[PDB]
């Protein structure tokens, strides 16, 4: 009577479709997904140091907008800028705003050392009702509004040598008065000038008198500029008027720090990968949640889904 | 498909085999059975796990990069920032599509390979005591109870012991 | 006597050479080409909206050079700039010419709404023989040359709020007179000034008196600048002289629009892919016709040709 | 070449077979014939068409990009614009070269695979009535007229009917 | 591994074969021998050299590019210059990893392929005078001195000459 | 007694580990390395034309710093800038220093043709002790320091037409005096002005009086600018003071030329590929020596090593 011996393989009733070189739909017994396409909806506060900007932009924390006084000297791995943030100090603009935001974001610290500049000849500590600290007229914490003293504004000439091992980041400004009377009242001269320089570079700004669309009580503006002083170099500030002076320097590092725009809430969880949509798991090699990521993340791709066959071809009975 | 076994000269799989990927189904005088082969099942699974380990959680750490959303019209510099990023995404999208296509074609071929290897392992074991029926089944020309089937699966089958009996049945007239 | 049964495969006398992993020349029975390397020589006017610039650059159509008056308010999917184009109005230059060209090209429309600015105090509608409309002295259609009125040029101060849902693109200029007498004759003051600003930004230009290489009758120049006003924002223009004022704004969209340099003629045909050499078919995945493309195109590669085997290895008898 | 049939133990192809890619050539007492096998020919063609469909007309839509020709010397920004584009072209050029190399190697291997599959299909069909001559030809040890050849090609050949006759010729002395 | 010969039904390689990659080891009445097969050894070597020639010294000429080290903080433009370069390096790093992975998997499979081809070449040559023992060795059922072994290696072995003798030993009882 | 015939393959006692699709460590009989990871330590002076900057930056050779006089009119395939280089002439800065360095590096030549400018009205050939040639007060070889003549500095107006087939590169400057007395002594007017222009462009610079950190005897500065004049175009220079004038133009080509920072010594050898670490062989397709290369080089990758299997799997006895 003999015997028969049959060689075979398994199969399933619920196979999965995958793509190959020769076929864009072939059924295998099992597959796994390679594109992360969902987020938790919240930014995990671990393992990275998250700084929730809340009502404050990074720039406004840097300058020292009064409602941003809490951010002084903080560090961060990732600074999260909310869309609800607002400015509530003296109206300003920043030539190359983007570059200043990126270099500070990249540096990852708001550490600020104060320095004693010799402003003999001018009054200091000018204030305004557009910038209040507990109802009292005030100004940017890190900036010093210099104005006339007994109706005189001499030619200022002040030096600050960097004798440290690190770079110094100096933030300074220029007042653009709305009216000629405002110019002469504040700075006496008919038009000011500001020159901040080092051994290697120079920046000279001529103020522009004239009103600007009214913003929060003011029709003048302050333009913001920055200067990096290397070790062995010297900061040289000159002014015949309109100088918004720095009160010191910021440390400027290089690290793994950055800044992200997102309104995703912060949660108590652990996740290496951060998107503006919230944290995502990094178990898969690809993701199409967001082209903006931070940390150990799957790489962004256009595809919804990419199924990797984990089993043989499926041939049901 | 590259060896023609799975979805080839084997008409379909066995939905009832749930302890392995490849196996045996026999019929003799004592009855009918089904048992999974481990060495070939483990061989396919280990290869597929090897692929997964080369892909799962091997990610890239990136920190400060470039901006990728913009609120103002700016022109030349913004165009290049968008172009750089759009170029990068297309290239990684291509890498992703080809990767999955290549891996899946190979996964199908290596599972077909492992099926054929088991078929060939059995065929050489049975020597001149059996004949390939062409559909993944061997006709065994001798009395082969369950202990005899077990020796084939286990790899302990002495073909010499049954050669005379099978040769007589194979070449009868 | 028996029989013999032979298994075999086909072959051809005219095989093709292809590359593999292990061999850069192996003969197969048939192959297909994957690199598009020829063009039709003409740009197909379908399915995309083609705007043949002819004698006009995009900028000159934007500004309203008289021989470009026909392009007013036109839209486009692809604007084609010919090398034969010329400027035939008042000589000008544009700081960041490239960015202005790209943003307008990208926006894809020359739509222009006129707006009533209060220029009380100055004469309007200045003209020149370098910019003629039907033999008559004229100027850029979209620009308004303001000059003195009864030998006086007061401090202009005009506002234009954007209360619409869309962005407004304003194009404006500054006259740089050749001579000091030309300055005082046109604008009375010894030197002018122009400040266009919004709530978020400002641009202040001081004119420069002095001749420039003679171009088409003139040795002075007009510098061209632009300003984008967001919804809820306000355009503020100030001048004590030399302001070339806008007569309104351009709509500024985002779309699939762009601009290409080519002297390939326009034809009546249908082709998705456009190169400066002309349209090419997009049936192949690669092309080496031009690195500059528009539309659904094969991707540029350095290779002349890439042969994909469509048949087995060829072994002739 | 991976199965050693095409440009291997088959010395050359048949320029005269023009209705298929794989086929049969027989000689018996009634004469000599040639007929193409469809299932293996269709199997190779369908796979190659599958490749083509994954490549042909799947293109990318791009609109406003960056400038790629320049009339002035500009320096830093122009260098980066040229670099970005030169980098992109080299990467897609590489993708194109590898794609064609990989696909062609696989096209040669899968056509070799399909040849072997047909050879193996026939070999199991003929059971113990035939012997592999080593050059892609089987020696059939019995009377096999054209209707007998046709049953082999068609897959209707009952080997039992000729077994006694072939076994006698195979094992004669 | 895709054919199951190397590191499969062949238990190990021969460290003593130093004139070839594939070969023969025989035992008969005159003694025991070892000789390398050239056509299969040359076939594997030529394929691997083909790979190398497609990779070795095919490099890219680049001249003026972008700066890639920086002494000052600059922001937006420097970020994009770093990003462009970091993106390029990651993509070529990926191309390099996949290239080596793909090539190595194929090199292992093609060397396994060439082993199987030699095994199959020999098996068809021996016709019904021998039987596959299952471990890459054939049992030859007749007197086969060294000149007889040499004819097998050389491809001059007339199986007809020994068929009667082998058939008698194969089907004895 | 019969016979047995065994088919087999070779093996080795010293196999190599390689990666595959399914396995990151599998032993093969032999492998070859694909990542070049070592350099010779020296830059080969062949087959490329290497210019060792030694003590001179490219810019200082361009301008004509006295200790850089040897580099006049030299060409190069690769200019090598040493970290020991120093400036030893009048202190200067360059707006867009990087772009000027790149365009000259790319052009690959310091060829300089002199041109006869009509500076009637001013004294020429101003010198300084910060820039000495053989102990004698001198200046940049390619620049002409114009100052007053008999206490008068008229409005200069000089033209130079490009009637050649090639582009002309003009390098010029602006003096920023430390003191107002220095300004009036040198240039008579209370503040200067410089306008260099062509038919297509213009650059106007207002000098800034005021001291700068002391560098090598001087507290004033010279700002460096450049202008490219096309064929058929005309160079137009105007000055009412502080103009540092060019003595001619540089030829500006396009070629395979570039510039590299490295302190690797130059050697007598032949090597196509140059890195800042020194030349490397280009036999391998990849390298991780440096992301900065010049010539026919392996492509940079992050990986130390990538082993290509050149033999079968190894299974020892
Ligand atoms: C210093 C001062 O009080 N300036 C005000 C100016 O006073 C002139 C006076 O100095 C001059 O000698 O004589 C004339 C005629 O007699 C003036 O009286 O007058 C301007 C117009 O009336 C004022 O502008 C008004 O300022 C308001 C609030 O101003 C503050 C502010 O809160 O922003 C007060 C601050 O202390 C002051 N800062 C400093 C450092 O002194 C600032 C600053 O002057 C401006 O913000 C800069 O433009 O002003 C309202 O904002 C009101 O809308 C505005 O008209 C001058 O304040
Ligand atoms: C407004 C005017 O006519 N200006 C011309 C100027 O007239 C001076 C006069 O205004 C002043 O009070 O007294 C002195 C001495 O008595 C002058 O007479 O004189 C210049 C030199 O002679 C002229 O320059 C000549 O302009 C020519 C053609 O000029 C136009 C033009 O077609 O471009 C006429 C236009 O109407 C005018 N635009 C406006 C808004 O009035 C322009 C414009 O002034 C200039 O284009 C700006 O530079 O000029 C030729 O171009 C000739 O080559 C040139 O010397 C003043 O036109
Ligand atoms: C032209 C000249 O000699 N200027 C010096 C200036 O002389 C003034 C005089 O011209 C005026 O009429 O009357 C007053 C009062 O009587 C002055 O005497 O005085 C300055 C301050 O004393 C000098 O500055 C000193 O310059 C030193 C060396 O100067 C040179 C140099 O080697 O750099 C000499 C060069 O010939 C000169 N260049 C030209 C084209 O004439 C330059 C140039 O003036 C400056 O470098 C630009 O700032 O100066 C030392 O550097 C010393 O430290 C410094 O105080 C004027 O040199
Ligand atoms: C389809 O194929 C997929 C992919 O091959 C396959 O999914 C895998 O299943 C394994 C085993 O079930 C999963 O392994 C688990 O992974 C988690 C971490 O993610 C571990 O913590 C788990 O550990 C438990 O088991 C261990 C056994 O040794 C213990 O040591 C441990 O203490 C825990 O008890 C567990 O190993 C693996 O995560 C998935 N992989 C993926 C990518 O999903 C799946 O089984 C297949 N589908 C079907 C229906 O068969
Ligand atoms: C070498 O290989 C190539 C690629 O495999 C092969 O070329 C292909 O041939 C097919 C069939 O001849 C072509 O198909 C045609 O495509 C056009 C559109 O481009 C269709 O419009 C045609 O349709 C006609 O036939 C249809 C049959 O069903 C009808 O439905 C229809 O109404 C028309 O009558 C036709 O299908 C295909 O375009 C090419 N592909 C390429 C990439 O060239 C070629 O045959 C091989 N060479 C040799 C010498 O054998
Ligand atoms: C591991 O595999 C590698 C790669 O396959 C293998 O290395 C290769 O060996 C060959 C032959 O020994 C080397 O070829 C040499 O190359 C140099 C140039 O680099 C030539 O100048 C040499 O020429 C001599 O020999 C020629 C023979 O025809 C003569 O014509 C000539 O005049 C010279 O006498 C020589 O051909 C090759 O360089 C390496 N390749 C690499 C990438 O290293 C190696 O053999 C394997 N390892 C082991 C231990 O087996
Ligand atoms: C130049 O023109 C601008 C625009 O008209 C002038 O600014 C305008 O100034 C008036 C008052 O001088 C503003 O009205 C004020 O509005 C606030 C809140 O909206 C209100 O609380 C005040 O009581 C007052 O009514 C007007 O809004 C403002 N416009 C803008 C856009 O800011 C500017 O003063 C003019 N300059 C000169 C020198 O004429
Ligand atoms: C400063 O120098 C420039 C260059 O010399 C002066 O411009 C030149 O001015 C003269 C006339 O004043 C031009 O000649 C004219 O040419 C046209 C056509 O070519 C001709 O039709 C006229 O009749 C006249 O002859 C000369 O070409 C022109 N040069 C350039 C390059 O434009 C400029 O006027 C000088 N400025 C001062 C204040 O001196
Ligand atoms: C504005 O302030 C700066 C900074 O104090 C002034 O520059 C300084 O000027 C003095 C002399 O006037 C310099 O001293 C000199 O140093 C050299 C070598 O170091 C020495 O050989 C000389 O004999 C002299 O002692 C001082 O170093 C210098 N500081 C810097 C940073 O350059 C500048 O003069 C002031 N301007 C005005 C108008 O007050
Ligand atoms: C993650 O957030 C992004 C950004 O908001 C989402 O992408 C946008 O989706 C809107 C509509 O849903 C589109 O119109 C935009 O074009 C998208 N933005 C960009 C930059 O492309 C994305 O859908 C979110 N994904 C998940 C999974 O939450
Ligand atoms: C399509 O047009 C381009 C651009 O003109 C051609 O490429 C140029 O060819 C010239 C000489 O023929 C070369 O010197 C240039 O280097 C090329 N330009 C660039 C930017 O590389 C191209 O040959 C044309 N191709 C077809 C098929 O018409
Ligand atoms: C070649 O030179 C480069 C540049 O100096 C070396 O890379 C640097 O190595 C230091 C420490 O050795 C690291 O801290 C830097 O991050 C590296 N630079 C960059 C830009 O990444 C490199 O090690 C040298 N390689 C050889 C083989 O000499
Ligand atoms: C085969 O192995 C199984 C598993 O241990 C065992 O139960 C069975 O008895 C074995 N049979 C033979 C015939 O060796
Ligand atoms: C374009 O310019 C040329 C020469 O100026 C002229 O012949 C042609 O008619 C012009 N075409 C248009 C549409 O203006
Ligand atoms: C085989 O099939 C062909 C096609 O229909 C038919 O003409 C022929 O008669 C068949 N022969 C046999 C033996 O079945
Ligand atoms: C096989 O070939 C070798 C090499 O030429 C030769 O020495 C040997 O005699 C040959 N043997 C036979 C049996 O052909």
């Amino acid at each position: 009577p003999g015997a028969t011996l049959c060689l075979g393989h398994h199969a399933v009733p619920n196979g999965t479709l995958v793509k190959t070189i020769t076929n864009d739909q072939i059924e295998v017994t099992n597959a796994t997904e390679l594109v992360q396409s969902s987020s938790t909806g919240r930014i995990c506060d671990s393992p990275h140091q998250i700084l929730d900007g809340e009502n404050c932009t990074l720039i406004d924390a840097l300058l020292g907008d009064p409602h941003c006084d809490g951010f002084q000297n903080k560090e961060w791995d990732l600074f999260v800028e909310r869309s609800k943030a607002y400015s509530n100090c003296y109206p300003y603009d920043v030539p190359d705003y983007a570059s200043l935001r990126s270099l500070v974001a990249s540096s990852g610290t708001l550490e600020f050392n104060n320095e004693s500049f010799n402003w003999t000849g001018v009054a200091q500590n000018g204030t305004s009702s557009a910038c209040k600290r507990r109802s009292i007229n005030s100004f940017f914490s890190r900036l010093n509004w210099l104005h006339q003293l007994k109706y005189r504004y001499p030619a200022l000439n002040v030096t600050m040598p960097n004798n440290d091992k690190f770079d110094k980041l100096y933030i300074w400004g220029v007042h653009h008065p709305s009216t000629d009377s405002d110019q002469t009242s504040l700075y006496t001269q008919a038009s000011g000038r500001v020159t901040v320089s080092t051994k290697r570079s120079q920046q000279t700004v001529i103020p522009n008198i004239g009103s600007r669309p009214w913003v929060r009580g003011i029709s003048s503006r302050i333009s913001i500029y920055w200067t990096i002083v290397k070790p062995g170099d010297i900061l040289l500030i000159n002014s015949t008027g309109n100088l918004i002076a720095p009160r010191g320097y910021f440390k400027i590092r290089s690290g793994k720090s950055s800044i992200m725009r997102s309104d995703a809430p912060i949660g108590k969880c652990n996740s290496e990968c951060i998107t503006p949509n919230g944290s995502i798991p990094n178990d898969k090699p690809f993701q199409n949640v967001n082209r903006i990521t931070y940390g150990a993340c799957p790489r962004y791709v256009k595809q919804n889904t990419l199924k990797l066959a984990t089993g043989m071809r499926n041939v049901p009975e | 498909g590259i060896f023609g076994a799975i979805a080839g000269f084997i008409e379909n799989g066995w939905e009832g085999m749930m302890d392995g990927w490849y196996g045996f189904r026999h019929q003799n005088s004592e009855g009918t059975g089904q048992a999974a082969d481990l060495k070939s099942t483990q061989a396919a699974i280990n290869q597929i796990n090897g692929k997964l380990n080369r892909l799962i959680e091997k990610t890239n750490e990136k920190f400060h990069q470039i901006e990728k959303e913009f609120s103002e019209v700016e022109g030349r510099i913004q165009d290049l920032e968008k172009y750089v990023e759009d170029t990068k995404i297309d290239l990684w999208s291509y890498n992703a599509e080809l990767l999955v296509a290549l891996e899946n074609q190979h996964t199908i071929d290596l599972t077909d390979s492992e099926m054929n290897k088991l078929f060939e392992r059995t065929r050489k074991q049975l020597r001149e005591n059996a004949e390939d029926m062409g559909n993944g089944c061997f006709k065994i020309y001798h009395k082969c109870d369950n202990a005899c089937i077990g020796s084939i699966r286990n790899g302990t089958y002495d073909h010499d012991v049954y050669r005379d009996e099978a040769l007589n049945n194979r070449f009868q007239i």
